């Protein structure tokens, strides 16, 4: 809540996507070995995040960016879903 | 033996002098005083109303009211307000003891303060009003002429003189029986000259002042009867040489009312102000309830101020009869009042309320009170404190169908009967309470320290049911999730499955390692855990830990 | 023991009461009515117990207990049976105050001991107390109200006499000293703020000099004013105040067993009310 300074939301999108990434990265990493029992001293998460079902806690969070199309455009890209975007707005 | 010493120090620096006890307050608003009677060592103490009415424990009165009042939801706050007071003080005619000058005092506001019944039509805008005036005035003087009624005949038994009787009979209103005895007395003009009461005609007024006159040059008999009959006709019943300030007990203070409300003239100069103009001369009662209501009546638009006056003395405006004058007309606006003595009536009401011990009563003053801020957290703490007492009768959920936003009381009954050995039972009524947000991890506190359950597949197909009212909850910012919640859903769905995960299937073993950095209150929340790693084996490897107390955690499992 | 009787203090629901005594344990006595039912007797301490307090519900009911060894234990229903959750003991000397703070704020729990300190008992993630030592008077600290929404506030009672207002800040991180308060001139009993429900506080900051001075803020922005429950020194010395939820009217017991249901009436005169 002190990772917000902006709070809107892109600033949600941001804090989530780090730990999407950070999740993941021990679990690469328990492939390459980098990961043991003496590399913790707190249980790690190696569940994997989703994005797009992030996005739609950010999207409930937030109706006060859905009334921005071009954050909805931003959002977009990110979900790499350019097609489903330009088909909802015609 | 040195335990007095000791106790001694201790309440040196507590300061205590040995010999304590206390008053505190309980939950009803009431005293707790140390008796050596308790259990406790302490015994209850009922606190007793401020002000005793009759029907401030009857229920009928509490929902008449409810009904005769604009309820709204206000805007600001949903918590019910009232929008505009359409009390009467005819509801009050309807209830109270009928032997108490309370009776007495509902009676003569009903008259004065809630204005009469026209049923004639008018073509002239002058007349318009003289028809309302006159109407006022002889429910005014029926109401004072039935309560006079014995004091005139006392004051017809202290004489004796025949101009006496027919004058005395006149006032009482039986002219047949005033000009009787007129007959014997050698009367032809004064057989009948007490009789306005409807009446204005300005030649008398001068009749009766020169007659005075005339008197006066010294000696000769002349009567004092006589003088009285022409006080009443002079159209000023103290003015002049003769006086009704010399009579203090051949006529009382309300007969008195009377005679300048009458012979004043009724209709040259107003009402209120021949009120006032008999309180100048007298000052009235404040001890006798129906003497009060004729200064707030000798005042117009100081009603409110000798309202604050009246009360540094002794109450016979006592507090709630001024509660219901002021919360009628300061809604109406027809007699002002400041909000200020608004609210202290309001609120002074609510602390009697709760000497009488109900709840709901109080819950629905708060409703006139329109102060925001007030009418919202008066609401909350009633509610959240004796949730008993709003269930109990039909009036009771009409006191709870105001404009409640019944749910609130239900979302108070699963904080009250809460305790910590049916824990699980009402915070079970917060999860399926489903009006109900972060229920979520709190099933958690209670189903962790016993995931103990009745342990079959239709237990276990209720619990996904159980998981399924998480998202039935409405969705926080930052808060609000199933991403690992949905692992004790997942832990649902490998105990009725064989087959050995290496996570091809389920967010389980990642699931209870979210659960040792999850655990948030309680470190049986942390230990259960390690429970539930245990009753999934063969089925997982366990690279968690089974569950001092070590002899046989079992550290075979692995295939 | 039962009859040297020091606090006996409910929970927010008043269906629960907990009374303590010069009998070293906290008899658990919750109101039946004048019967009420024995649960457990809860034994640890060591000397006179002065106060206890149920938790506000909404993070359990949650009894702490201080005591003449240095000790409040935190004790909690678990499963049916009792278990002291944790222990905190940071003092030597006498605990004098033990009060939750009300379910309208978060789980902060505060201690006050004639050691010098009050202590502001952090609820952790497993429950697990850590307190951040302030000190609001120097002889002692003998009693800790708190205040509630008539950020966090509450108030002390001297062993200096002085009676401390102390509101938080989040840019310094503790309770900023917000005025300081002295009619007073021999030390606090017990600093009682009212639970109005609306705007207005009065505080009858009760004291051993035979005199109860009620500090008056007719609303919160107006400001503390000298007032006396009575202009005379008493015949006794004055015990326990309290305020009702409703209402704001005075209850106190004295020593010759002053009843008090004195309220301020329109005139500014603390009037006998029922």
């Amino acid at each position: 809540q002190e990772v917000l300074q902006y709070s809107d939301w892109e600033s949600d999108l941001h804090i989530h996507l780090n730990q999407i990434l950070q999740t993941e990265i021990e679990n690469y990493l328990l492939e390459n070995n980098q990961v043991g029992t003496d590399e913790l001293i707190l249980p790690l998460p190696s569940h994997a995040l989703t994005v797009q079902e992030v996005l739609n806690r950010v999207a409930s969070r937030h109706p006060s960016e859905s009334e921005h199309p071009i954050r909805v455009l931003m959002a977009s890209v990110i979900l790499d879903s350019l097609p489903s975007v330009i088909h909802s707005s015609v | 033996n040195d335990e007095i010493d000791n106790a001694k120090l201790i309440m040196k620096e507590r300061r205590f002098t040995a010999s304590y006890t206390f008053a505190k307050f309980s939950t009803g608003s009431m005293l707790l005083t140390k008796d050596i009677v308790g259990k406790s060592g302490v015994s209850i103490k009922r606190l007793p109303t401020e002000l005793q009415r009759k029907f401030l424990f009857d229920d009928v009165y509490l929902d008449k009211e409810i009904e005769k009042v604009t309820i709204e939801a206000r805007k600001s706050n949903p918590y019910p307000q009232i929008s505009e007071s359409s009390l009467l003080f005819k509801d009050a005619l309807d209830y109270m003891e009928k032997t108490s000058s309370d009776y007495n005092l509902w009676k003569l506001s009903s008259i004065l303060f809630d204005p009469v019944s026209y049923p004639y039509k008018t073509d002239n805008d002058q007349v318009k009003m003289a028809l309302l005036k006159k109407e006022r005035h002889c429910r005014l003087t029926s109401w004072i002429v039935s309560q006079i009624g014995p004091e005139i005949e006392e004051k017809i038994r202290n004489s004796s003189n025949e101009i006496e009787q027919i004058f005395l009979y006149l006032l009482l209103n039986d002219v047949v029986r005033a000009s009787k005895l007129a007959i014997e007395s050698k009367n032809g003009h004064l057989s009948v000259l007490i009789s306005y009461l409807g009446s204005n005609d300005p030649r008398i007024r001068d009749l009766a002042e020169l007659q005075l006159q005339k008197w006066s040059t010294g000696g000769c008999s002349i009567d004092k009867n006589i003088s009285k009959i022409y006080k009443l006709l002079s159209g000023s019943p103290f003015e002049g040489l003769f006086s009704l300030k010399e009579l203090e007990s051949e006529f009382s203070w309300l007969c008195l009312l009377n005679l300048t409300l009458c012979y004043g003239q009724i209709d040259e100069y107003s009402l209120e102000s021949l009120v006032q103009s008999h309180l100048d001369k007298f000052s009235l009662p404040y001890d006798d309830p129906i003497g009060v209501i004729f200064q707030l009546y000798a005042a117009n638009e100081n009603t409110e101020k000798l309202y604050k006056e009246v009360r540094q003395r002794t109450n016979a405006l006592d507090v709630q009869f001024c509660w219901y004058l002021i919360q009628t007309l300061r809604f109406n606006g027809t007699r002002v009042f400041s909000k200020e003595t608004s609210d202290e009536a309001t609120f002074a009401f609510a602390a009697q309320l709760e000497f009488a011990q109900l709840h709901g009563h109080s819950l629905f003053v708060s409703c006139f009170l329109n102060d925001d801020k007030a009418a919202e957290d008066t609401i909350k703490r009633l509610v959240m404190r004796e949730i008993t007492l709003l269930r109990a009768s039909t009036n009771d959920h009409i006191l709870n169908r105001l404009k409640i936003p019944s749910q609130l009381i239900f979302n108070a009954q699963a904080l009250k009967d809460r305790y910590e050995g049916n824990y699980l039972s009402e915070v079970q009524n917060l999860l399926l309470g489903s009006s109900y947000d972060l229920a979520e991890m709190a099933i958690v506190t209670s189903l962790g320290p016993r995931l103990l359950l009745s342990n079959n597949p239709v237990q276990n197909n209720e619990l996904k049911t159980l998981r399924e009212i998480l998202n039935e909850f409405p969705d926080s910012e930052r808060d609000k999730w199933s991403v690992s919640i949905n692992v004790f859903e997942v832990y649902l769905k490998l105990v009725l499955d064989n087959v050995e995960t290496q996570e091809t299937i389920d967010s389980l073993i990642s699931g209870m390692k979210i659960f040792y950095d999850q655990y948030k209150h309680c470190r049986e929340v942390a230990a259960c855990c390690n429970v539930m790693s245990q009753e999934i084996v063969s089925k997982i490897l366990e690279k968690n830990n089974p569950s001092l107390p070590l002899g046989q955690p079992e550290k075979a499992y692995l295939r | 023991h039962n009859e040297l009787i020091h606090d006996a203090v409910l929970d927010y629901y008043g269906k629960r009461l907990a009374t303590c005594s010069s009998d070293k344990t906290i008899k658990i006595f919750e109101v039946e009515g004048e019967t009420h039912k024995l649960i457990d007797t809860l034994t640890g301490h060591e000397g006179p117990v002065w106060r206890v307090d149920w938790a506000h519900p909404k993070f359990g009911t949650i009894l702490a207990s201080c005591s003449y060894d240095g000790k409040v234990l935190i004790w909690k229903e678990e499963n049916g049976r009792w278990s002291q959750i944790a222990v905190h003991a940071v003092h030597s000397a006498s605990v004098n105050s033990v009060q939750w703070a009300p379910h309208e704020y978060g789980p902060l729990l505060l201690v006050a001991s004639s050691d010098g300190k009050v202590s502001v008992v952090e609820f952790k993630e497993n429950g697990t107390t850590s307190p951040i030592i302030i000190d609001a008077h120097a002889i002692g600290v003998n009693s800790a109200s708190w205040a509630p929404a008539t950020s966090r506030k509450f108030v002390t009672g001297g062993a200096d006499n002085l009676v401390k207002i102390w509101k938080y800040n989040s840019d310094a991180q503790t309770y900023v000293l917000e005025s300081t308060l002295e009619g007073h001139s021999d030390w606090v009993r017990d600093v009682a703020w009212s639970p109005t429900v609306l705007l207005r506080s009065y505080l009858a900051s009760v004291s051993q000099d035979r005199t109860c001075i009620i500090w008056t803020q007719d609303n919160e922005q107006g400001p503390w004013k000298k007032t006396l429950l009575k202009e005379e020194k008493f015949p006794d010395v004055l015990w326990r105040a309290s305020w009702s939820l409703s209402g704001n009217v005075l209850a106190l017991s004295g020593g010759d067993n002053k009843v008090t249901l004195w309220k301020e009436n329109l005139e500014g005169k603390w009037e006998p009310a029922g």
